[PDB]
């Protein structure tokens, strides 16, 4: 109780907050999937501009 | 208590929900439910039928 | 510790008083970790973070 | 270790500031929530007495 610093049980416990990293997962699943497309978009135009100039 | 204390959880706020909470907020609202129900502001403050 | 509280055995309101800020210490123990698990709401933490950096509302 | 735990993974996918900044666009989103006023900008440097000690003074100009 003292280092809980609750009365009656902890805190951020339960399917709300454990949830979290479920969400984390398919957030980075996403962030990766997005940026993937990002890079290769990016790397279609450098390898453009620097073979048409240099 | 127990028993009051799940009435009014289900009725208020419902049992699917109250079990995702924490342990700390779970036992919050139980005291606020047994509260509620010690004091039967309904029946006039009396534990009769 | 023997010397210091056989002197502390010879003042007068020292001995008395100065035990009275010692309760705040245990206040501090308990409200740390009552703080350090506490639920909070997620938008006004995001709409009002306390001490937080680049708030144009404290000015920087 | 459940609070830095869910603090964090709050913070990585934007539901949360991160830890010591003030975000905008989480700022602005709970402002529109809450229905509150938006964090504006209230300081006004070019106010009489503010920059006299200020050896590189901001300049006023309208944009």
């Amino acid at each position: 109780i003292y280092g809980r610093g609750s009365l009656y049980g902890y805190r951020f416990d339960g399917e709300i907050h454990r949830q979290e990293a479920q969400n984390v997962i398919l957030y980075k699943e996403k962030e990766a999937q997005e940026m993937a497309v990002v890079m290769e978009k990016l790397e279609k135009e450098i390898q453009e501009w620097l073979k048409t100039m240099e | 208590s127990r028993e009051a204390i799940f009435m009014v959880i289900e009725e208020r706020h419902g049992w699917d929900n109250f079990k995702k909470l924490s342990s700390h907020q779970q036992g919050v609202i139980m005291q606020e439910a047994a509260q509620e129900s010690l004091l039967a502001r309904n029946k006039g403050e009396l534990h009769l039928p | 510790f023997y010397n210091l509280y056989n002197f502390v055995r010879i003042g007068r309101v020292s001995k008395y008083v100065c035990w009275l800020s010692l309760p705040l210490v245990f206040q501090r123990m308990w409200m740390k970790n009552r703080a350090t698990g506490m639920e909070y709401d997620i938008d006004l933490e995001n709409y009002a973070p306390f001490e937080a950096k680049k708030n144009p509302m404290h000015g920087h | 270790n459940l609070r830095v735990e869910w603090e964090k993974n709050m913070e990585i996918q934007k539901k949360l500031h991160p830890s010591g900044l003030w975000s905008e666009e989480q700022a602005f989103a709970a402002a529109e929530k809450l229905g509150r006023p938006k964090a504006g900008h209230p300081m006004r440097v070019f106010e009489d007495g503010y920059q006299q000690f200020d050896l590189k003074p901001k300049l006023f100009d309208p944009d």
